[PDB]
């Protein structure tokens, strides 16, 4: 290089380009690969990860994983990206998508570094990946009875599957049932602010429960409160915002006045203001007064005098699940409170759950929305279990949508690997090597697996291939017995869609990566 | 073994990935597991000389200095200072107990920790943690299935209250009010079955309100059928003692009423003026008459009052007290039996409580007086006043006393009991052992384990009592399996028996169970860590 | 804050700025509200120049203190824990125990405390 | 050991027994050679190097 005494580009810009630029993407893409390695499958494990705030975070799911680490390498970003990707369109195999993407990296840098041109390898990605998406559109296993008994049956299977991963696992059949029998009391669109989640510290994980109703925690009661009943047995509940308190008329409002009687007509004037809309609220026949904004002590000792109950600041994701639940509607006016605006639920009961008051609306006949309530021995026990929770109600919306399912151990991925050997022994031979290679990296995941459980990856992996060449299409590893075994047969279910959308994520990101061959970073500006 | 991967490329350029690599540590595989297993190990062996009868306390200071004294496990990982997130899942695990039985704070530290020892020895010879994990779960499940098994139920009716006073003298043990032992459990038994729902339902704690006061002596705590209130008559001359008091409760401050809207009351003339001095001086007179037309001898305020209601108050016969607070203006409320009347237009006779004495307290030569009410006709609420020769063991007879009533609650909620001392480890550590014979040989390993862990209560029951641990452990397990007796445990206290059902230790099933559990599931999750990033 | 040297004004009518300091002007402009580093309250009329009543009730010193909503003979939330006085009586009618600033909230029923208390319920609402 | 309450000398002494009954038992599994049996040199010489 020059001086040159004026230069081009501003001082400090770092430019790299060539081969080795492309392998030390490929490398940095492993490296990501290898830290989200051992979270996959029945023997995977947790990670911790510690921020600056010192508050750890500790994670089964891949995308958590990698979201937590702060990857600052290019192209090492994409594979987090895509694992955010899947796990918002599908919500499981956010570590499946990782693996693959790197492997397809591995595979095909020793034809990077021999000076191969990357449209070639990237025209490859797209055959194979074309035709993968094809075989797992034609072979995915799907029953056209819309039998209520074998959908279900097919929801729990698919629940149980993508939570035999977990530490919840051991409990899966308990929660997988609980999240199918929550998912079909979703009206049509499946949103997911009508399931609650609700984490409260101590009890084990059996003591969770599913309620057919909505519950909440107690929102800051105040004097008069427990002269309160807490129990009703056919209540009609008054979902409201407003605020049933003594306050300013508005906030611009001014009151003149030039005589005595004037100012205790005033006075009055503002006691019966209060007094009118808690009357109108009383005479609505409601026995429990749900409020968006604050109810003042006055309110609460004026319902409690009444034999009533009254519950103010409930947030309004709850106020929702409420009105969706007992079915009313959310008021902010009380002028007409009748009978259609009025909630209704079977029983209504504050109970105490592990040092904390929760509000319980039970005996909802037509409620479309639900509540889980977490029992753990730790904030981030709970967590973990929330998120378990969240990767079985994504997967069992998918088949909610589409009931096409594949076999999992990695059953799928050797048949796709089989169809694709087989396909690219048919070709010239300068694809056929590249296809080969995608071929071949379709089977990490069976041997991330066995090398998960400690097992010999050699031998199973030469034991799937070969039962799969001479017939059989659902054989994948079984973590048990350590050996291999028809998953179709042993229910290890997952949507179609988990593995198209992680095929064509997983591809894309090695495309792309692929396609670069010049990264620039200008100097930081204002570096403090 | 540490910082991660560098390399810095195999062509010499820059290399980075993660933000500020250099500066971040790594651990990875079986090296993360034994750190962990140590670090916990530490916890439990701090944890467990504090364990029965015979545990010590510990002196916890704060970082402003504070000196606390307890026993509680629950406070003492919840004060320490811990920058280990093992030590901290130890921590939230302790806070779990807590929250969930109130009792049997240190035993699940222990039991978590001895899990995690045998864990250990178990890696070592090459099992996978997963099913490490499996076979400790199993184990738990079969432990409380016999716990479930041998089981005893207890009568919690008010007409029989001494099962109650066993099982609050046995959680009362451990702490050192066990001077004033069946004092402190009787106290602890008539409040939990004062405020109660009696359909097996919920104990509100909110109903009971403890309260404590440096001077006198430990034994003189009482329960009081009432509430005690921290403020005194506000005129100084009005009488210090009201008997057969018909009592209103106000949240009215006893001054002229003011709109909450932005107001301005124009005085335009000399007439206006007089007018309005004539208003005042004509509500003060009203509102103190129609406090008194309602026939109260007493009336209590919220937010407090001027010179001239004071003296209208004192003048009219009327004891009085001032700036009460709103949880002390509901627990009067509730116990004398009164409506809360928000102002004096609204205050009838119906809404009068009533209480059969309302006295002023003083407390030697401090200057300091606390209102007492009491000799309710049917008070749904209690108050417990502790006192004592140093705040110190003032906080420990608190939180001691709250075990106590959380451990009644328990037995309020599900009255099935199982005798403690050690017996019921000990029991459930034979049905695994049996229960593991029968198993294939790969679970034996860790259920074997599951069942030593198990075995550390009677062994630190043992060793805390100067006894040897593990000659006196399997003395008592051999009684066990030879007579059929699941209630033989560690006799710590002496008495010459083996037999906890004659020396009447008790234990909630709930408490055992919830222990088991919850120390099962934070050594899974424990186990289930295999990498830590701290910055 | 100190005023200037003279103030540099001639016959403003309001020049008497007091402030002996032998702060925080109150609400009915007839009294003087210092605090010192020994944890200690004081009330001045600023008319008369006399140590009203002294609020002998903190033990760390008080930093920051904040006033009633309006004249009110009473509320005085001072931070040293928060503590809620009353001139009609001198006594420590409300205490709080969880200071950078006390800033009470104009409704009337709250005050914040500085990286907020609800004198209805005596309890931290936010 | 310790942790289950024995006396760090009783420990000692039993591991003294112990390393005494061990002896005796690798005494009898044990066979004679002679220097002669070149076989039996070439087997012990491959073990050594074995791990290397
Ligand atoms: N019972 C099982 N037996 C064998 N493999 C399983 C079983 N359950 C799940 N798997 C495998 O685990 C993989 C997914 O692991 P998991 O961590 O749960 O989700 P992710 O795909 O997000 O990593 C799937 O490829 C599936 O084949
Ligand atoms: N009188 C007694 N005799 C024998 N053992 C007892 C006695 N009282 C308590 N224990 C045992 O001491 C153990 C610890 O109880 P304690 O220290 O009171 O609370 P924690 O379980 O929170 O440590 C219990 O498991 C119990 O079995
Ligand atoms: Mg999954
Ligand atoms: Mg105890």
């Amino acid at each position: 290089m020059m001086p040159t005494p004026v230069i081009l580009l501003k001082e400090g810009t770092d430019s790299s380009q060539g081969i080795p630029q492309l392998v030390s993407n490929i490398s940095a893409c492993q490296v990501i690969a290898e830290a989200v390695r051992t979270t996959l499958g029945p023997r995977g494990m947790d990670k911790l990860i510690v921020d600056g705030r010192g508050k750890a975070t500790i994670s089964n799911d891949g995308a958590t994983i990698l979201k937590l680490l702060d990857v600052v390498h290019p192209a090492a970003k994409t594979l987090v990206d895509i694992a955010k990707s899947q796990d918002a369109e599908v919500g499981d195999g956010t570590t499946s998508v990782t693996l693959l993407a790197a492997e397809f990296l591995k595979q095909v840098k020793p034809y990077v570094e021999e000076g191969l041109h990357p449209q070639i390898i990237i025209r490859a990605f797209r055959t194979a990946t074309q035709l993968a998406v094809n075989k797992i559109k034609e072979i995915a296993v799907t029953v056209k009875k819309a039998d209520k008994v074998e959908q279900r049956k097919l929801l729990e299977k698919c629940a149980m599957t993508a939570l035999s991963s977990k530490l919840i696992s051991q409990q899966k059949a308990f929660f997988a049932k609980m999240v199918v029998d929550a998912v079909m009391m979703l009206d049509d669109l499946l949103q997911l602010k009508m399931i609650g989640i609700k984490k409260v510290q101590g009890g084990a994980l059996e003591d969770s429960q599913l309620v057919a109703g909505v519950a909440f925690k107690k929102t800051f009661s105040y004097a008069g409160f427990e002269m309160q009943p807490k129990k009703y047995h056919n209540p009609k509940i008054a979902l409201l915002n407003v605020e049933l308190e003594l306050k300013a008329e508005k906030d611009n409002a001014e009151i003149r006045v030039h005589t005595v009687e004037d100012y205790q007509a005033i006075v009055d004037a503002e006691w019966n203001i209060l007094y009118d809309k808690l009357e109108k609220i009383h005479h609505s026949g409601a026995k429990v007064v749900l409020s968006k904004l604050p109810i003042g002590d006055v309110a609460t000792q004026y319902f409690a005098d009444r034999d009533m109950f009254c519950a103010g600041r409930v947030p309004e994701e709850d106020l929702k699940r409420t009105m969706m639940a007992c079915g009313g509607s959310i008021q902010t006016s009380v002028n007409a409170l009748s009978a259609d605006v009025l909630g209704r639920c079977q029983v209504f009961e504050e109970t105490q759950i592990g040092g904390e008051r929760y509000n319980f609306f039970t005996g909802c006949p037509k409620a479309k929305t639900c509540t889980f309530i977490l029992r753990g021995g730790a904030e981030q026990f709970m967590e973990e279990t929330e998120r378990s929770l969240h990767d079985a109600i994504m997967i069992v919306r998918r088949a909610i949508k589409n009931d096409s399912v594949v076999a999992g151990g990695g059953a799928i991925e050797m048949e796709l690997s089989k169809y694709l050997r087989d396909y690219s022994r048919t070709i010239p031979g300068k694809q056929q090597l590249l296809i080969g290679a995608y071929a071949k990296a379709l089977e990490i995941i069976p041997r991330q697996l066995c090398d998960n459980a400690g097992f010999d990856a050699t031998n199973i992996l030469n034991k799937l291939r070969a039962r799969h060449a001479q017939g059989g299409t659902w054989y994948g590893v079984d973590i048990n017995n350590e050996d291999i075994a028809d998953n179709f047969e042993a229910f290890v279910w997952e949507p179609a869609m988990v593995r198209i959308n992680a095929l064509t994520a997983a591809s894309e990101a090695a495309c792309l990566i692929v396609s670069v061959d010049e990264t620039i970073k200008n100097p930081r500006s204002t570096v403090d | 073994a540490s910082m991660g991967t560098l390399a810095f490329d195999e062509y010499g350029r820059p290399f980075l990935i993660i933000k500020d690599q250099d500066r971040k540590s790594r651990l990875m595989g079986l090296e993360a597991l034994k750190s962990h297993i140590m670090a916990a190990k530490a916890v439990a062996n701090t944890m467990r000389t504090s364990l029965g009868p015979n545990g010590l306390d510990k002196m916890m200071v704060d970082k402003d200095g504070d000196v606390t004294v307890t026993n509680d496990g629950a406070t003492i990982l919840s004060m320490m200072d811990v920058d280990h997130q093992i030590a901290k899942l130890m921590v939230e695990l302790s806070k779990s107990q807590d929250d969930e039985i109130g009792d049997g704070t240190t035993g699940v530290v222990v039991l978590a920790g001895a899990l995690l020892e045998e864990a250990e020895q178990l890696l070592d010879r090459g099992i996978h943690p997963i099913r490490i994990a499996d076979g400790y779960e199993q184990a738990a499940r079969v432990a409380i299935e016999h716990l479930d098994k041998i089981s005893d139920s207890v009568l919690v009716d008010i007409k029989d209250t001494e099962p109650l006073i066993q099982t609050a003298k046995t959680t009362l043990g451990s702490k050192v009010v066990n001077s004033c032992h069946r004092q402190m459990a009787e106290i602890a038994v008539n409040a939990v079955l004062t405020v109660a729902d009696m359909e097996r339902r919920d104990v509100d704690f909110e109903l009971i309100k403890v309260e404590g006061k440096v001077g006198g002596r430990l034994e003189d705590t009482k329960l009081i059928k009432g509430v005690i209130v921290d403020k005194d008559f506000s005129h100084p001359q009005m009488p210090k003692k009201v008997e057969d008091a018909k009592i209103a409760i106000l949240t009215c401050p006893f001054e002229p009423p003011k709109p909450k809207t932005k107001h301005k009351l124009d005085v335009t003339s000399v007439e206006d003026y007089k007018a309005l001095q004539k208003y005042e001086k004509e509500k003060f007179e009203e509102m103190i008459q129609q406090i008194k037309e309602t026939g109260a001898n007493l009336a209590i305020c919220q937010w407090g009052f001027d010179d001239e209601a004071n003296h209208l108050l004192l003048q009219n016969n009327l004891p009085a007290v001032r700036w009460v607070g709103g949880p002390e203006i509901e627990l009067i409320a509730i116990a004398t039996g009164g409506r809360i009347v928000p102002r004096f237009s609204e205050l009838t006779a119906e809404k009068l409580g009533f209480a059969g004495l309302v006295q002023e307290i003083s407390f030697g030569t401090t200057k300091d007086k606390m209102l007492v009410i009491e000799q309710c006709k049917n008070s749904r609420a209690v108050t417990i006043f502790i006192r004592g020769g140093n705040k110190m063991i003032i906080e420990e007879a608190k939180r001691s006393l709250h075990d106590a009533l959380c451990v009644i609650r328990n037995l309020i909620r599900d009255n099935r009991v199982v005798y403690g001392g050690g017996a019921a480890e000990i029991s459930c550590a034979l049905a695994v052992s049996q229960e593991a014979d029968k198993c294939p040989t790969l679970e034996q390993y860790a259920m074997r384990a599951f069942a030593d862990a198990l075995e550390v209560i009677p062994m630190a029951l043992s060793e805390n009592s100067g006894m040897n641990p593990i000659q006196t452990m399997t003395e008592v397990r051999a009684r066990q399996v030879k007579e059929m007796n699941p209630a033989l445990g560690i006799d710590c206290l002496h008495k010459g028996t083996n037999d906890m059902k004659q020396q009447h230790v008790i234990e909630t099933l709930i408490g055992k169970k919830q222990q088991i559990s919850l120390a099962t599931q934070m050594v899974r999750m424990i186990l289930k860590i295999d990498d830590i990033r701290k910055p | 804050s100190v005023y200037p040297l003279t103030f540099d004004k001639n016959e403003n009518m309001a020049a008497k700025k007091k402030s002996v300091a032998m702060c925080s002007f109150t609400n009915s402009d007839m009294q003087i509200l210092t605090a010192s580093g020994d944890g200690t309250c004081a009330l001045w009329d600023v008319e008369s120049g006399q140590l009203l009543q002294s609020f002998h009730g903190h033990g760390a010193d008080v930093l920051c203190l904040d006033l009633a909503p309006s004249e009110t003979g009473n509320t005085f939330v001072s931070g040293g824990k928060a503590m809620v006085w009353d001139m009609r009586s001198g006594q420590c009618v409300q205490a709080f125990e969880t200071i950078n600033s006390v800033r009470y909230y104009p409704s009337g029923d709250a005050f914040a405390s500085g990286a907020l208390y609800d004198l209805r319920a005596d309890r931290e609402v936010a | 050991l310790l942790q289950k309450g024995i006396h760090p000398t009783i420990i000692s002494e039993s591991f003294q027994k112990a390393l005494e009954k061990g002896i005796e038992i690798l005494t009898d599994m044990s066979r004679p050679v002679e220097l002669s049996d070149r076989e039996t040199l070439l087997n012990s010489a491959t073990t050594s190097l074995n791990s290397k």
